[PDB]
DNA sequence: TTT
């Protein structure tokens, strides 16, 4: 089945509220009330925060609440505290003894002003082309919050195959950076007129383009 | 009550990945017993679960490859994932599933899928207000590699990215430096790549 | 076989 759709990034200052959506289908999220939510801090196992749409396990603070509307579940965190910064996954029963997890949302508890990413797209080096290989390298730097969506295009047309993207990691200056690689053959690289790396960060999109030359 | 995964961290391509979960402080005579995985930097993926009575139910996209078994005399349950490729590289978690939720999770075990022998990286230049430049450190195994710039003298604006494991079973990473564009072709910028597992060092001046 |  298809993973449940979540936003990549949600954010708020300490004391504010955020809501995370989790969109499924009528055969999972909107088919049962067996929706659960999981919190994951770096390097740790997921930890259950909500089950049966709206119930809290013992020990989970009351600032976490769950709800549902049609085929969309929502996790709401009121009065954000610094320790709420983590990844959050919804999960739903999906019929005939199966479960499907959502794609995950990074919750950022804002401690800096937001920073837009600087995007540099490198074409394959002539040295790499001589090695009968081709990698486009899309470098994304100096952004906050640390969550970004990367999409690749070949002559304005989405390219899903041969894409590898790194989870954003903190730079030495406390903003984030991420990287995406599009792996092609030299012939693929030469056959197309243009290639683009499209970076989406907090509503805004930055696009860089490169062509064989 | 506690679950913990045991078994190897490195499996060869096209072989069977085997893990065991040992339950302590509790029996396996109730509930469901589940496996979930998470590729590095990506989302959770349910693999399957087994009911205490033996009934197995797996993710439909992994069905023909997955075996979950109970071992009651050891209070364990196991996972076998056949036909493994680099795409199966993930943190594998066991978890108890009770009353429609996953409540006690193991710490997880990273399983890397590769039949790669030790190999040193190819280093390719990422040639350039400010300008970004870098080095693509490609097709090495195993981790780690360390990258410095100008023998550690240049640290401002430097960022080295986490490694990606490609479909080949070999790792790649990039390291980048943001410098003033007026210094290009006068200042030299050299990435020093150190791959101890293959006894390899590469210096690459990028221009 | 199976909350």
């Amino acid at each position: 089945q298809s993973a449940l759709t979540q936003p990549r990034s949600v954010s708020g200052s300490p004391g504010q509220s955020v809501t995370i959506s989790c969109t499924g289908t009528s055969s999972d999220v909107g088919g049962y009330n067996y929706v659960s939510w999981y919190q994951q801090h770096p390097g740790k196992a997921p930890k259950v925060m909500i089950y049966d749409v709206s119930k809290r396990p013992s020990g989970v603070p009351d600032r976490f609440s769950g709800s549902k509307s049609g085929n969309t579940a929502s996790l709401t965190i009121s009065g954000l505290q610094a320790e709420d910064e983590a990844d959050y996954y919804c999960c739903s029963y999906a019929g005939s003894y199966t479960y499907v997890f959502g794609t995950g949302t990074k919750v950022t508890v804002l401690g800096q002003p937001k920073a837009n990413p600087t995007v540099t797209l490198f074409p394959p080096s002539s040295e790499e082309l001589q090695a009968n290989k081709a990698t486009l390298v899309c470098l994304i730097s100096d952004f906050y919050p640390g969550a970004v969506t990367v999409a690749w295009k070949a002559d304005g047309s989405p390219v899903k195959a041969g894409v590898e993207t790194t989870k954003p990691s903190k730079q030495s200056n406390n903003k984030y950076a991420a990287s995406s690689y599009l792996s092609l053959t030299p012939e693929q690289w030469k056959s197309h007129r243009s290639y683009s790396c499209q970076v989406t960060h907090e509503g805004s999109t930055v696009e860089k383009t490169v062509a064989p030359t | 009550v506690q679950l913990q995964e045991s078994g190897p961290g490195l499996v060869k391509s096209s072989e069977t990945l085997s893990l065991t979960c040992t339950v302590s402080g509790g029996s396996i005579s109730s509930y469901f017993w589940s496996w979930i995985r998470q590729p590095p930097g990506k989302g959770l993926e349910w693999i399957g679960y087994i009911y205490y009575s033996g009934s197995t139910n797996y993710n439909p996209s992994l069905k023909s490859r997955v075996t979950i078994s109970l071992h009651t005399s050891k209070n364990q349950f196991s996972l076998k994932l056949s036909s493994v490729t680099a795409a199966d590289t993930a943190v594998y978690y066991c978890a108890r599933h009770r009353n429609w939720l996953f409540d006690y999770w193991g710490q997880g075990t990273l399983v890397t899928v590769s039949s790669a022998s030790t190999k040193g990286p190819s280093v390719f230049p990422l040639a350039p207000g400010t300008a970004a430049l870098g080095c693509l450190v490609k097709d090495y195994f195993p981790e780690p590699v360390t990258v410095s710039w100008n023998s550690g003298a240049l640290t401002s604006g430097v960022h080295t990215f986490p490694a990606v494991l490609q479909s080949s079973g070999l790792y790649s990473l990039s390291s980048v430096v943001t410098v003033p564009s007026s210094s290009l072709g006068t200042q030299t910028y050299t990435c020093n790549v150190d791959h101890k597992p293959s006894n390899t060092k590469v210096d690459k001046t990028v221009e």
